[PDB]
């Protein structure tokens, strides 16, 4: 699959018991945004660690 | 030592 580099996860979601990431691609518009599996991701922690940031500062 | 900062793509 390529492999891209990734800017940062836009949001989150689960369809039935499945994470899902919404991924903004570096260099890429939001035109190219894609819902990713978990997997995909889990060993970019820089990224992760920053989304998890941006909902907890948003948690109303 | 930094994290991979890169993903494959399935959603395409």
């Amino acid at each position: 699959e390529d492999v891209f580099e990734v800017e940062k996860i836009l949001d989150m979601k689960t369809e039935g018991g499945k994470v899902l990431y919404k991924v903004r691609w570096k260099g890429y518009t939001s035109d190219d945004d894609t819902w990713e599996p978990e997997i995909h991701l889990e060993d970019c922690k820089e990224v992760l660690l920053e989304f998890r940031k941006k909902i907890a500062e948003n948690k109303a | 030592y930094e994290p991979s900062t890169t993903a494959r793509k399935v959603g395409r």
